[PDB]
């Protein structure tokens, strides 16, 4: 999948 | 015809794809699987790293209406997201 940086939290 | 005993158990498949958010995944997993952040993080990213995962095992029933569900509501938000069934 693609990321749209946040991110992550794991 | 057929038989009795044991229901037939059905895997449900997260597949990989290039396109649908990360963030999204992560949603599907706690709306349609009770999953919470945690867990739906650590599984969305099995699904990315290895290009699918197991979300659940069920009954045909119940496996079916997961997967008619998962994928309705990624098409509905645009995206290619791909959910999948599995005789366990």
């Amino acid at each position: 999948f693609r990321s749209k940086g946040e991110e992550l939290f794991t | 015809r057929d038989a009795l005993k044991p229901p037939s158990m059905y895997k449900v498949i997260l597949v990989n794809d290039d396109y649908t958010p990360m963030e999204f995944v992560i949603d599907v997993l706690q709306k349609f699987f009770s999953y919470d952040v945690e867990r739906a993080t650590q599984l969305m990213l099995a699904v990315h790293y290895q290009g699918k995962a197991i979300c659940g095992v069920f009954t045909a029933e119940v496996a079916e209406t997961k997967v008619a569900m998962v994928n309705k509501y990624a098409r509905e938000n645009e995206h290619p997201l791909l959910c999948t069934l599995e005789k366990a």
